[PDB]
């Protein structure tokens, strides 16, 4: 398990092509997670998931529904 | 309304009971003025150069010409120890002082009143938050509408009818594959084509994608009644 | 004991008010350390007993009067203390 | 937004490969320790800037294949396909104007400059088929035409003027896109403010560098000459005046950071609130966006920032 | 050392004391007596033999 | 959420009930 990056030699880490998100961040877009027979990882930092929006000039979407939603803040 | 709203504060009293790390943004400052008060005592454990770090030692030993020269360490090196001190708790503190502008900044716009600003008082249209207190910070539950189920319908600019272009006054124009109604862009209440709720400006010329239909006039069956 | 002294103890110096206290050190230790490897107890030399070092007590001195064109009245608040001198 | 990620090594800066000047150091007890965690940190805040900044979506947002865009042209804020790495036009330019073995390290930021054009794509591609709404909740895609017909009725102008308008609108908006890669082009000094951060960050170092070839009142500067001329016990007096001047040089780096740490902070912050603002939402507050009336605004990639195209009535 | 009063005046540098709460000094306790214990002096050698 | 060398801890102005009581 001795691979190469940008940021330098990682030993102890498998590469993983499939893109997930970033558990513990390394550099370069590369992040580690403890996964699957569990052993650490390496990857690439997943953007999230790609949403093609459909657009057309006589289309338009108007919500038929809502949801009240709490969001928690701290500050010191 | 009553029912989303008070299953929304039940799972923040379980996610503040479960989750401990959510106030962590809190727990840092103790932890960093812990660091910064260990550090500081544990300088005086520390040579600087001397002999020892015991005053009264060097005193004890050394005649008085050569303590003067271990002791001037000393005095040197815990001297710089509190200008590290002094300099990270004045940097820091101005990182809370922009925090506390913020938290003040917050109470007024989103506690007192009501934000227009995005995203200022958290994600969604914000109507109110509710302040509570929090050792050393402030905690802020923000409600805020959030749109959830959409459906895709059929849109026009414009409407026609006499030869002159109508345009809604509020809301859209939207069609189910028959009729055209008005409704409004965060929830869907048809409404009916009408005078009242069109406004009639230029032809029916210049708008590009305008379409034909029926504009109902309440006068009409008034006049004739 | 329960006392502000200069107390020196075999080779161990300091000032502070001894008292008996609930901490055991094993049969060869003879004085304990805090956090900061600073000495907040210490075992008799002679008897076996443990004494616990609290600091004299000490503090800032504030004055609280009002302007000069007022009173020349004081208020002294004597912080992190109790009443002592007074 | 984002500063140069430095880690000094306290080590090897004031005692170079010497076991005797590496032992005197001990000494002067947590300061090494100290400086390093303080750089620590101010590396990882630099990442937070970004996190906290140029990432405002959960959700990656493409364009359709059929452009239709009202009149407008896009071309030049999109990221091109064609280009090794993506980027848009704007974007092209914008990097090209802006751009040791002592123990100081330069640490890779963790977030790459092609995933800010994701972040960038996606908030681009967002406005234009979702306008306002992806921001504030789920995506609902609409008609760019009334997008900017709700944007003039926000501002106080019925949306009348864009309907019988809209073709002198889409000139006048194209024209604009032109007069900025004109301008990005020829002057390379709009983009100052972000050569100032890297000229400093410049100085910092070098001036660091330059206190090793001080005697700090030593003899010589060198270790090794010390060691290999006075006896050990003499050897003590010289290193320690040279251990001394390179502590205190430390200390002026570190904190010239913090310091410069919290100007980059105050700046990533309004950065973060302008995006939602001015480019998620529309802005009523006067002169935040930028001179006029605001309607929306288009995020591009800088290095170590970011830039604004505000259009405004 | 006349009283708090000249104290306060002694800390500002100034002969008017504006109102307000001012930390003039800083109070400390000091020792009574000097406490000496150490182990015991028995196991002496025959020496006066 | 949760020394003798001369470092004091000054008490806050507002005590954690007041606070509360804002």
């Amino acid at each position: 398990n001795v691979f190469q990056t940008r940021a330098g030699c990682l030993i102890g880490a498998e590469h993983v092509n499939n893109s997930y998100e970033c558990d513990i961040p390394i550099g370069a877009g590369i992040c580690a997670s403890y996964q699957t027979s569990q052993s650490i990882i390496a990857y690439t930092m997943s953007l999230g998931a790609e949403n093609s929006v459909a657009y057309s000039n006589n289309s338009i979407a108007i919500p038929t529904n809502f949801t009240i939603s709490v969001t928690t803040e701290i500050l010191p | 309304i009553a029912n989303q709203f008070n299953s929304a504060i039940g799972k923040i009293q379980d996610s503040l009971s479960s989750t401990a790390s959510a106030l962590g943004k809190l727990q840092d400052v103790v932890n960093q003025n812990a660091q910064a008060l260990n550090t500081l005592v544990k300088q005086l454990s520390s040579n600087f150069g001397a002999i020892s770090s015991v005053l009264n030692d060097i005193l004890s030993r050394l005649d008085p010409p050569e303590a003067e020269v271990q002791i001037d360490r000393l005095i040197t090196g815990r001297l710089q120890s509190l200008q590290t001190y002094v300099t990270q708790q004045l940097i820091r503190a101005a990182e809370i002082r922009a925090s506390a502008n913020l938290a003040a900044t917050k109470m007024s716009e989103c506690v007192l009143g009501q934000s227009k600003r995005v995203d200022f008082c958290g994600k969604g249209y914000h109507l109110m938050s509710f302040p509570q207190s929090a050792p050393h910070g402030v905690v802020f539950l923000h409600v805020t509408y959030v749109p959830a189920q959409e459906k895709n319908f059929t849109t026009a600019p414009a409407i026609c009818h006499d030869g002159k272009a109508h345009f809604p006054r509020e809301g859209v124009f939207v069609s189910n594959g028959t009729h055209w109604f008005v409704t409004q862009r965060n929830f869907y209440e048809p409404q009916i084509i009408t005078t009242d709720n069109t406004f009639v400006s230029g032809n029916c010329d210049v708008v590009i994608g305008i379409v034909n239909n029926t504009v109902y006039d309440p006068l009409q069956p008034e006049l004739d009644s | 004991k329960n006392k502000c002294v200069n107390f020196n103890f075999n080779g161990l110096t300091g000032t502070g008010v001894l008292t008996e206290s609930n901490k055991k050190f094993l049969p060869f230790q003879q004085f304990g350390r805090d956090i900061a490897d600073t000495t907040d107890a210490v075992r008799d030399p002679q008897t076996l007993e443990i004494l616990d070092i609290t600091p004299c007590s000490f503090g800032g001195v504030s004055v609280i009067t009002p302007g000069t064109n007022t009173s020349n009245q004081v208020a002294v608040l004597y912080q992190g203390v109790n009443c002592t001198e007074v | 937004v984002s500063m140069t990620k430095t880690s000094v090594d306290c080590t090897m800066y004031i005692c170079g490969d010497s076991t005797e000047c590496s032992n005197l150091l001990l000494q002067y007890g947590s300061f090494c320790t100290q400086l390093n965690r303080a750089l620590t940190g101010i590396a990882v805040e630099q990442d937070k800037n970004t996190q906290e900044v140029f990432a405002q979506v959960k959700q990656i947002y493409k364009t359709p294949p059929i452009k239709d865009f009202g009149g407008f042209n896009f071309s030049q804020i999109l990221p091109d396909p064609s280009k090794p790495s993506k980027r848009s036009f704007i974007e092209d330019l914008l990097f090209n104007k802006v751009t040791k073995f002592n123990g100081l390290t330069v640490l890779p930021p963790l977030l790459t400059d092609e995933m800010i054009a994701q972040y960038t794509s996606a908030l681009l591609a967002g406005t234009i088929t979702s306008g306002w709404t992806f921001g504030a909740g789920a995506a609902l895609q609409i008609p760019f035409a009334m997008q900017m017909a709700y944007r003039f009725n926000g501002i106080g102008v019925t949306q009348n003027v864009l309907y019988e308008n809209q073709k002198l609108i889409a000139n006048q908006f194209n024209s604009a896109i032109g007069k900025i890669q004109d301008s990005l082009s020829s002057t390379a000094s709009a983009l100052g403010k972000l050569q100032d951060v890297v000229n400093q960050n410049a100085q910092a170092l070098n001036t660091l560098v330059k206190q090793l070839s001080s005697n700090f009142g030593a003899i010589s500067s060198v270790l090794n000459d010390i060691l290999s001329r006075l006896d050990p016990p003499e050897a003590e007096v010289q290193i320690d005046r040279l251990i001394t001047g390179r502590l205190q040089s430390l200390q002026t780096y570190v904190t010239q950071q913090l310091i410069r740490a919290a100007e980059i902070r105050a700046s990533a912050n309004l950065a973060a609130t302008k995006m939602s603002e001015c480019v998620l939402g529309q802005s009523k507050r006067v002169d935040f966006c930028g001179k006029g009336y605001h309607l929306m605004s288009f995020p591009q990639s800088a290095p170590h920032g970011v830039v604004f195209l505000h259009v405004t009535y | 050392a006349l009283d708090p009063l000249s104290e306060t005046k002694c800390t500002l540098k100034s002969f008017t004391v504006e109102k307000g709460i001012y930390q003039t000094s800083n109070f400390r306790v000091q020792p009574t007596e000097s406490i000496v214990r150490f182990p015991n002096i028995t196991n002496l050698c025959p020496f006066g033999e």
